[PDB]
């Protein structure tokens, strides 16, 4: 029925600001209790703000002031204009339609680091090899490293292969940049035979690169 | 005074069984809250209504038991596909308190990993750094050990691992360890080895290559 | 008591109101006066007093005040911004909360627009949310607009039921109405005194009379127009007023 989608997340420094748009895909945001739910990664949730069908605010404890919610019924959009982020909110933001309980609440991210790198990948293909080969199957993958802007994605063959494709959690190095590697197993009879191209997309930047993985020379 | 709800987290079970999770309420609350299912890397979904009147669009495996305080959820006859955390809330009152979350594991049995070692790509050695990846594919006991060895010297403090969420199909784990060296230091040694220890292996498995051998 | 979404409304009228028995009863957990501080109530007179009555949660007593927001003050009971009366509230856990939950105390939680002050709304139409005409049928895009406190005796304070009474003194443009009780001293027969008889201010010796005042008169006057007799209220007995002793 109702499929709330949100947009507006990115990266900024303290004293910054940012408008978030809970785009009410779905109906009647004019007459519903709406709210913002926040969670830092590795942590439990937390509640931020709420609008009444009639207009009231009641902000949370720590984000009392410095933080503004509103709606637009004719556009079916909720608007969250924040500013002066203590950078201590670096969190994953959710907007949910409270219907006597909650439920129906999309997703959307944000990070408020005191820097900017915004660079993108460093992609290498990890070739299928006999040291990875065992009997009927052999594994190959793509290593995408050294990027700051956390949300990054790597698909296999434009989203074709869903068998054996496993992207591992990104790792945060001492350099301050993330890195990850996604690997997929495929029958050892099919080392080079078919197409295995990893599609790397970096959404905070605009990086899009396809890398083919082939057995070692 | 706000309510501080508590939960006995870190569950572990097998399929088709009964498990039961309680939620403390460190003040006199009435009988109106709610449970949520948080699969990893996703949005929550509420299961139990403001007591036990389970919200629609859910199977017949959850049985919320309500009271004045000490609320309790119970899963009977598990199914491999509930890898996530379960929270408490507390409707009615504006600023509401949330729980602490209970991750729930899913026992399996015994399944050794497929191991695979990847040397650094020629493109990266141009850049001046060498990543050496070692992959451990599918495996129940996650308590696996990855020992890197360079020319038979156990390598400490230049590796990083990460592990996947328990697989919703076959309930296994997969692990990737990355060893990071400079081009200069890489070119100073020959054998790169990755020795994996695991309960499904009778003795550890080593996958290895020799730098510079097609 | 009465629900919170259909409060009651008693129109106290001409009588003798003693807000002291209220003010000092010490049984009230909240006694705020806004237009007028409490101790001066038993010394003023208005045209009408209204008393509204209902039952709410414990921690919603802070929305019964001029200029607040929340599910209660938005659309259940709204107080104007220049309120004049007083708000009284006391805990009633033992009377209104019953084991298993007292589901007879409802409140409205959805409305199109906030109430005008002292406006009341007992309708029960399905709060059509989704553009799709509800057609009077529940389901999606249509919520029933009333919820019920399930009160239970083992609830922490701030979730136990509180009973509230809102007195609102109004002054239209009539000739008078209810006021506070008045004092009353004694008749010092034979003692030059300074007296006030419900408006008549004077000085002199007061003495028992033997004149027969009509069945509606008050005092008596003499040729050349000076007050020389009065009637006492507390008793209603003719009394003469003799000037003092000068010479
Ligand atoms: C308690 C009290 O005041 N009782 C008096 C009574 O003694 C008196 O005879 C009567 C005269 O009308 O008024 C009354
Ligand atoms: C006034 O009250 C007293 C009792 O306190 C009563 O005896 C007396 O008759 C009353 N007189 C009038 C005029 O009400």
């Amino acid at each position: 029925e109702v499929q709330l989608v949100e947009s507006g997340g990115g990266l900024i420094q303290p004293g910054g600001s940012l408008r978030l748009s809970c785009a009410a895909s779905g109906f009647t945001v004019s007459s519903n209790y709406m709210s913002w739910v926040r969670q830092a990664p590795g942590k439990g949730l937390e509640w931020v703000s709420v609008i009444y069908p009639g207009g009231s605010t009641f902000y949370a404890d720590s984000v009392k002031g410095r933080f503004t919610i509103s709606r637009d019924n004719s556009k079916n959009t909720l608007y969250l204009q924040m500013n002066s982020l203590r950078a201590e909110d670096t969190a994953v933001y959710y907007c949910a339609r409270e219907t006597l309980a909650f439920d129906y609440w999309g997703q959307g991210t944000l990070v408020t680091v005191s820097s900017a790198s915004t660079k993108g990948p460093s992609v290498f293909p990890l070739a299928p090899s006999s040291k990875s080969t065992s009997g009927g199957t052999a594994a190959l993958g793509c290593l995408v490293k050294d990027y700051f802007p956390e949300p990054v994605t790597v698909s296999w063959n434009s989203g074709a292969l869903t068998s054996g494709v496993h992207t591992f959690p990104a790792v945060l190095q001492s350099s301050g940049l993330y890195s990850l590697s996604s690997v997929v197993t495929v029958p050892s009879s099919s080392l080079g035979t078919q197409t295995y191209i990893c599609n790397v997309n970096h959404k905070p930047s605009n990086t899009k690169v396809d890398k083919k993985v082939e057995p070692k020379s | 005074d706000i309510q501080l709800t508590q939960s006995p987290s870190f569950l572990s079970a097998s399929v088709g069984d009964r498990v039961t999770i309680t939620c403390r309420a460190s003040q006199g609350i009435s009988s109106y809250l709610a449970w949520y299912q948080q699969k990893p890397g996703k949005a929550p979904k509420l299961l139990i209504y403001a007591a036990s009147t389970l919200q629609s669009g859910v199977p017949s495996r959850f049985s919320g038991s309500g009271s004045g305080t000490e609320f309790t959820l119970t899963i009977s006859s598990l199914q491999p596909e509930d890898f996530a955390t379960y929270y408490c809330q507390q409707l009615n009152s504006y600023p509401p308190a949330f729980g602490g979350g209970t991750k729930v594991e899913i026992k399996r049995t015994v399944a050794a990993p497929s191991v695979f070692i990847f040397p650094p790509s020629d493109e990266q050695l141009k850049s001046g750094t060498a990543s050496v990846v070692c992959l451990l594919n599918n495996f129940y006991p996650r308590e696996a050990k990855v020992q890197w060895k360079v020319d038979n010297a156990l390598q400490s403090g230049n590796s990083q691992e990460s592990v996947t969420e328990q697989d919703s199909k076959d309930s296994t784990y997969s692990l990737s360890s990355t060893l990071t060296l400079s081009k200069a230091d890489y070119e100073k040694h020959k054998v790169y080895a990755c020795e994996v220890t695991h309960q499904g292996l009778s003795s550890p498995v080593t996958k290895s290559f020799n730098r510079g051998e097609c | 008591f009465a629900s919170v979404y259909a409060w009651n409304r008693k129109r106290i009228s001409n009588c003798v109101a003693d807000y002291s028995v209220l003010y000092n009863s010490a049984s009230f957990s909240t006694f705020k006066c806004y237009g007028v501080s409490p101790t001066k109530l038993n010394d003023l007179c208005f045209t009408n007093v209204y008393a509204d009555s209902f039952v709410i949660r414990g921690d919603e007593v802070r929305q019964i005040a001029p200029g607040q927001t929340g599910k209660i003050a938005d659309y259940n009971y709204k107080l104007p911004d220049d309120f004049t009366g007083c708000v009284i509230a006391w805990n009633s856990n033992n009377l209104d909360s019953k084991v298993g939950g007292n589901y007879n105390y409802l409140y409205r939680l959805f409305r199109k627009s906030n109430l005008k002050p002292f406006e009341r709304d007992i309708s029960t139409e399905i709060y059509q949310a989704g553009s799709t005409p509800c057609n009077g049928v529940e389901g999606f895009n249509c919520y029933f607009p009333l919820q019920s406190y399930g009160f239970q005796p083992t609830n922490g304070v701030g979730y136990q039921p509180y009973r509230v009474v809102v007195l609102s003194f109004e002054l239209l443009h009539a000739p008078a109405t209810v006021c506070g009780p008045k004092k009353s001293t004694n008749l010092v027969k034979n003692k030059c005194v300074n007296f006030n008889f419900n408006g008549l201010t004077g000085t002199g010796v007061l003495t028992e009379s033997n004149k027969k005042f009509l069945p509606f008169q008050q005092f008596g006057r003499d040729i050349a127009d000076t007050t020389d007799a009065v009637r006492d209220p507390q008793t209603l007995e003719i009394l003469d007023i003799t000037p003092c002793s000068f010479g």
